[PDB]
């Protein structure tokens, strides 16, 4: 991709959406 | 970063001239002598001669192999130095470095080949060492200019190959040769084939090795 | 009167030990303000030179710690404490009591050690193909030996050759450590025909006696 | 024939040139700055991006609420959303293990994730790395099936990480109390600047899980009965409880300069002492906090004047507060040299306490403020505390909108502490970026490529909901910039899709078609196998007119159509430029003898285009 | 066994305490003293304490939370013995007391502090850890 | 009175020096040994010492 | 033909402070070989003499790293980033083009800075017990002011005094930060006897008009 | 560590001679150039004389005021460089340094103070400054060599004080005056009393100040 377009900025864009299941231990 | 990057050689007939140059960055070139340093193929480093900062005078001095034919300039606008060299021989063959300082060289260029010859592009001629662990191989002969490669088996066969350094004879032509060594089971469905291939005349030859 | 500055030719060193480069000078390079005017540099194989260690003692910036320059008047010495493999090419020491430099000498030629490995020595007949065009070139081939400095004399009639050969020799394979000779014997088809017993003798450290291979 | 002068002319030069060089190095080793390339944070107020920590104080907005049921427990505090929330599949970890893990655990796998991704590294690079992780942390009771032991030891909280990810520099936990996170960087920092390692994830993770921690500080008397801390203000009545997890990315600045990092900021110089005999255990002491402020301005080379905001401990404490106060007035608040009154503030009035997250929650608030030129804004409740004199007028609360203004070094600096109840303090001077200064094949385009990733294909839409929400919030953000963050900067997983957009508006609306799962005309999707590509050449029927004339200009294929105008020119009496260029009495592209020739150059050059 | 009397420390909140805290202080000490240095001339002196421990279970009269802090086991040296540099608790596990000993020579070269306690304590105190790795089987 | 050789050779010495003291900082900073002065150990097996 | 170098005289400074002291030469101090021969010193109060930068800008290893020197040709400067009460002293700078140097200059004092504070003037009249011995010496004090530089002109008779008298002045007081002077007038019990009107007129700074105390 | 100890002053009476010692230590002392620098009571820095290092000539130059009278001399087995001052006068009073280096001085000594006088022993005269915020104080005339001290109540009164630099007078004798300023309220059981001290002649006074 860096070949085809060329370098551009790092821009804060969000990051990985986590799928999360919830887990609380009630002991 | 302290930078010098030469430039400016390549082939070129006797007799004709040629000038390198040495552009300099990362420090104040106008503060040090700058000299030229040459090394013919195999051989030793040998001192061309240098040119002094403009503080000491600006002044230069030369190897007596090189004297009224070669001159050593600066140029502290751009940050150059300038190798100017007239009345070429095949003997002044070599990679020119300049080199910041003239007394303790601590910082030097990549270097430039300067090829002094009056052969004319060629192609090769591919002949083979039959295998007389056995030993067959590829003898490259009679092509200019350099370089010229080989492989074999069209780079499967890498294990006991060595292409050795071209040679340049008395035509002014140069030769190379390759071989492998391989198991005397010279038959056992192993055919050998030396890739030869040489861009500045367009050649591309595969051949054979056999008894 | 001009000075001169010898050292060790060529050094054999093994990574991970200590490695010593000898200089000497036939005069004393001591200058008045006390220091020696002996400096060390060192080109790679491929490389262009730099410089390692100036007025004898001092380590250049960027220079690995692990050289060191020492000695004072007319012996001086350069220590690696630890050789890596990268060390390996030719080291020289330059005097600058009397300038200028025509050349820097031979230097010492460093590689890496291992074991005397006598050549194996093959001979190899003109091709056909060759003989008809009007050349004849024989090979003599010496593969995988060390240190360097195989030596091949062509006799052919038990009469030696000479002004008639051109060597070729490899670099330091990676794997195995040793090197390989190439000896082309070239002259025009009407000699060769002139003649039937064609030879190169080797000579070489890992054998005993010269060892020559015929057609 | 060189004169005695000009030889020493040269060693001498060299040797001062030496020295330059090794005082240098000294400099490096013992305050180089270190490079803030990454920062995440999930705290309370329904933050989870530093943006959304932005969102929340220039909205002068808290968080106080109730207590929530989710956990097994007149109550109030500042929680985390989903501190129960974890992708266990995304680090290979079986449901089972994953109940069994404390949530400080989890919240710190995601949120260091997270601020790889910040930093633009694609965490697979890192795995057989040089790469440390010092986390600042303290044990509070999750457990109270199986794999609970190493849930729940603080040293698994660091070494987790580098497990999961493949790191092998050193993993600490550290536990400083309210300072731990601040301590993990300074830690952090050390580590870099002794080439232990290359580069470091520090910060701090903090989940109140078990009954102690709250009813504990209720009898204790330090509890705000709002759950809302007002540091610095007459109504100061105790701080409100927190968590939260906050971790920034540390590389040596020449490092992060040399690879071209965007840097969000850097530490200038840290440093960490103790109160030592002090009035009791849990006593602050004002001059162990000048003490340590000074030593930051030592290593950091700056004196207090340089320093525009500070960023305190501010926990709402009635006597805590006059305490800090004191100790800036006599540093901060002294030589302010006509650089205008130091702006004084305090994450906690928005999140509450986060604990050991407390410390690099200021640092990202700080961090925030230096991209913007501006001052980032407290709450501040009430009025000024009469416990403190601001009678020199040169410390003010940074009560609104606020231009964040640079010192005598045109720097904008801005100072962070963090004091603990054990008396180990912090303080850590950040300074704005230093100027960053400083080829393409298929060059002109107009449209721009979006390329998203993620492991399953509901993740994936998600992935493109979010992005479609930042671009419509974030107009203006250059698309070349978008492409390339997401093309370069991101990890890619096995379910993919690319938007192939123009402008902004375009590219939202494309990734909400993927968001959906709609099949519109500048989308694509698929999943990664690897197995290879077969490169397909048919037969006839793929000519029409002046195909790829368009693709003439890319000098890859330009140069291709050029080696066979010379051989199909020698060989039939026309070329291949002539047909697909416009024909000006050129073979038509009806003869069988040159549709043929044609086409197998225009297939040549695709695949050398490829 | 602690003797309270000696650091200031009242029998209420001595029992209280977390034995590898009453016994990192009373090892400190005497680690002072194989050092000849008499510890009241360290008394707001630059010197740092680190401590390799972990968590382990002894409350499961007041001052309970002081008692059993990880990070108080490291500033209480502090405290008692006045002392100014930095004072931290790490937790590595097996190798909690070697990276103590590590982050306490880089704070010394980095002249964090001029003097420092490094080292680590463990008691076995709470019903897990025996019983944990019975069932675990090492 | 001074010859510009007496005088250069002071300042190179100097600088030399220098730039002995520069690198042993450097060293000092990278690996200087840290003195065990004190120990102390109270482990299984009646081991109060 | 000789060589010459100028400086600012007194400096007050102020801890935490940037200070600064030029220097001047009569002639460009650049050496063919780059460098500039200007060597900076510092003598603290009752202590020996110390190098602080050589060749215009070198630090020396040991001065404390908030000492530079820079400047080219005939304008050199040292520079203190921040200055601390312990730099009080005399500062030379020192050329090297022309040896010997027979002298270091006057060089720069550097104390520590106030606010302008006038002398409190005393004069004593002769005991009457040194009267009963031969000699009369009237004492005239000047008490507590800043900068240095008062001076004090005796007059008996509205008449100027000259080689009667001597001085002596304190070092700057450690709280304060100010000087005090002493004066001395001494004359035979016969010519003080010959006389009747003894005053000590004190110039300053902070004084707007001589003040002076008669007996 | 460097170490430059110097060794040999004192008094000594107009026309005699006199030898100082610099012993060297922690460096190559053969290497170095060694200068002596004097300063006279309260005046600059006056250059004496230098001795070359042995591989420059060992040879030495002196100032005008001091050729043909002093004479230096270095003996590098002992790392030992010496002053011999010859025909002293009054005016070679002052503090003497040798110093590492010929023309950069990178290492200085301690000093030693020569003192040239041909004066006798001799105690002090004190003589109270009546109080003519108030003024008063002890004038310590005529006494030699130095020193002499001076405190105020037995030193309870330091506030306030100033005792002042000696200065030599014309007869060859030593004269020091000291000061305190006190409220005008110079009777309220306020005796105020100077309390001089002059070992090198056994002399202890105290003097009560008043009007």
């Amino acid at each position: 991709w860096e070949a085809v377009l060329g370098r551009a900025g790092l821009v804060d864009l969000p990051g990985y959406p986590f799928q999360g299941k919830r887990f609380w231990l009630l002991p | 970063e302290v930078q010098l990057v030469q430039s400016g050689g390549g082939l070129v007939q006797p007799g004709r001239s040629l000038r390198l140059s040495c552009t300099a960055s990362g420090f104040t070139f106008g503060d040090y002598a700058m000299s030229w340093v040459r090394q013919a193929p195999g051989k030793g480093l040998e001192w061309v001669g240098f040119i002094r900062s403009k503080a000491y005078g600006g002044t230069t001095e030369y190897a007596a192999s090189v004297k009224g034919r070669f001159t050593i300039s600066r140029d502290d606008s751009k940050s150059i130095a300038y190798l100017q060299m007239n009345s070429l021989k095949t003997e002044d063959t070599a990679v020119y470095y300049c080199t910041r300082g003239g007394t303790l060289f601590d910082y030097w260029g990549q270097g430039t080949l300067v090829t002094v010859s009056s052969a004319s592009t060629k192609g090769p001629s591919v002949f083979p060492l039959a295998p007389s662990t056995a030993a067959l191989g590829c003898l490259v002969k009679d092509y200019f200019p350099e370089p010229v490669t080989v492989s074999w088996n069209s780079g499967a066969l890498t294990s006991g190959v060595h292409t050795f350094p071209a040679v340049l004879q008395s035509s002014g032509l140069y030769s190379l040769s390759s071989v492998v060594t391989v198991p005397s089971s010279s038959l056992g469905t192993q055919t050998y084939i030396c890739n030869v291939n040489h861009k500045p005349s367009n050649t591309k030859v595969d051949k054979k090795v056999e008894p | 009167d001009v000075v001169m500055t010898q050292s060790p030719l060529s050094l054999p060193v093994t990574p991970g030990e200590p490695a010593s480069i000898s200089c000497r000078s036939s005069q004393s390079l001591l200058h008045s303000n006390g220091y020696n005017y002996l400096d060390w540099y060192l080109q790679k194989p491929g490389q262009s030179p730099q410089l390692l260690i100036y007025l004898g003692s001092n380590r250049a910036s960027g220079v690995p710690d692990r050289f060191s320059g020492s000695g004072s008047g007319t012996d001086f010495t350069l220590k690696i404490s630890r050789v890596e493999a990268e060390d390996v090419g030719v080291y020289y020491c330059m005097q600058s009591l009397q300038t200028p430099r025509l050349t820097f000498g031979p230097g010492t030629k460093v590689d890496i050690k291992r074991t005397v490995a006598a050549p194996s020595v093959f001979i190899f007949p003109p091709s056909d193909e060759q003989l008809k065009s009007g050349t004849a070139s024989v090979v003599c081939l010496l593969n995988n030996f060390y240190p360097r400095g195989a030596k091949v004399q062509w006799k052919v009639d038990n009469a030696l050759q000479s002004g008639n050969s051109q060597e070729s020799v490899t670099e330091q394979d990676s794997k195995d450590s040793t090197y390989s000779l190439s000896s082309t014997l070239t002259l025009s088809k009407a000699d060769y025909e002139k003649h039937k017993v064609y030879a190169c003798e080797v000579t070489h450290q890992g054998l005993s006696s010269p060892v020559t291979k015929s057609f | 024939a060189s004169t005695d002068s000009e030889k020493v002319a040269e060693y001498l030069r060299r040797a001062t040139l030496d020295l330059r060089a090794a005082r240098q190095r000294i400099r490096e080793l013992e305050s180089e700055p270190i490079a803030i390339v990454g920062m995440a944070c999930r705290l309370p107020g329904e933050v989870d991006s530093p943006e959304r920590l932005w969102e929340l104080i220039t909205s002068g907005r808290d968080s106080a609420a109730e207590v929530p049921d989710d956990r097994g427990w007149r109550a109030h505090g500042n929680f985390m959303a989903g501190a129960g929330d974890f992708d266990a599949a995304f680090f290979g970890i079986s449901p089972r293990e994953a109940l069994a893990m404390d949530p400080q655990q989890r919240q710190a796998l995601e949120t260091t994730w997270e601020a790889l991704e910040s930093a633009g590294i694609p965490p697979e690079t890192l795995r057989g790395s040089d790469t440390g992780v010092f986390v600042g942390m303290s044990h509070q009771g999750y457990a109270t099936d199986g794999y609970l032991l190493t849930g729940n030891t603080a040293s698994v909280a660091s070494g987790r990480i580098a497990y999961v990810l493949g790191l092998e520099g050193p993993a600490l936990t550290v536990d400083t109390a309210c300072s731990s996170s601040l301590v993990a960087l300074h830690t952090a920092c050390g580590s870099l600047r002794d080439g232990d390692c290359g580069l470091a994830v520090a910060g701090g993770v903090s989940v109140m899980a078990g009954p102690e921690v709250f009813t504990e500080f209720s009898r204790q008397g330090a509890l705000s009965p709002d759950g809302r801390c007002k540091p610095f203000s007459d109504e100061a009545d105790g701080f409100g409880l927190g968590e939260g997890s906050a971790f920034v990315v540390l590389q040596r600045l020449s490092d992060a300069r040399r690879e071209g990092r965007r840097v969000l900021g850097v530490v200038a110089g840290s440093a960490v002492n103790q109160d030592g005999a002090s009035n009791g255990l849990s006593a602050p002491s004002g001059v162990a906090q000048q003490r340590v402020i000074r030593r930051a301005w030592a290593r950091a080379g700056i004196t207090g004047a340089d320093v525009a905001v500070v960023e305190a401990h501010g926990t709402g404490t009635r006597l805590g507060d006059p305490v800090e106060a004191s100790a800036l007035l006599a540093t901060y608040g002294k030589s302010r040299g006509s650089s205008g009154p130091v702006l004084l503030g305090s994450v906690k009035s928005n999140i509450g306490h986060a604990q050991a997250a407390a410390g690099v929650a200021g640092v990202i608030k700080v961090l925030l403020g230096l991209e913007r030129g501006v001052v980032p804004p407290m709450l501040c409740r009430g009025e000024r505390s009469g416990l403190i004199d601001w009678s020199s007028g040169e410390i003010e609360l940074a009560d609104g909108v606020r231009e964040w203004s640079p010192a005598a070094d045109g720097v904008r600096r801005a100072g962070v502490s963090a004091f603990g109840v054990s008396g180990t303090n912090a303080h850590v001077i950040i300074a704005e970026p230093p100027e960053p200064e400083p080829r393409r094949m298929l060059p002109a385009t107009g449209v721009v490529p979006v390329v998203l990733s993620a492991r399953t294909g509901a993740a994936l839409r998600a992935q493109a909901g979010r992005l479609a929400d930042h671009l419509a919030a974030h107009p203006g953000i250059a698309p070349a910039d978008v492409s390339w963050t997401m093309a370069r900067a991101r990890q890619h997983f096995e379910e993919r899709a690319a938007v192939l957009a123009a402008d902004t508006a375009e590219a939202v609306h494309r990734l909400r078609a993927v968001a959906d799962g709609a099949v519109v005309p500048g989308v694509v999707t698929g999943s990664a196998s690897d197995g290879g590509s077969v490169f397909v050449f048919p037969g006839q029927g793929a000519q029409w007119e002046g195909m790829a004339r368009e693709l003439l200009p890319v000098p890859v294929f330009a140069e291709s159509i050029a080696e066979c105008d010379a051989v199909l020119s020698e060989v039939a009496g026309f070329s291949v430029s002539e047909v697909l260029e416009p024909r000006p009495d050129a073979p038509s592209l009806e003869r069988v003898d040159v549709v043929q020739p044609v086409l197998f150059a225009v297939m040549v050059s695709l695949a050398r285009l490829w």
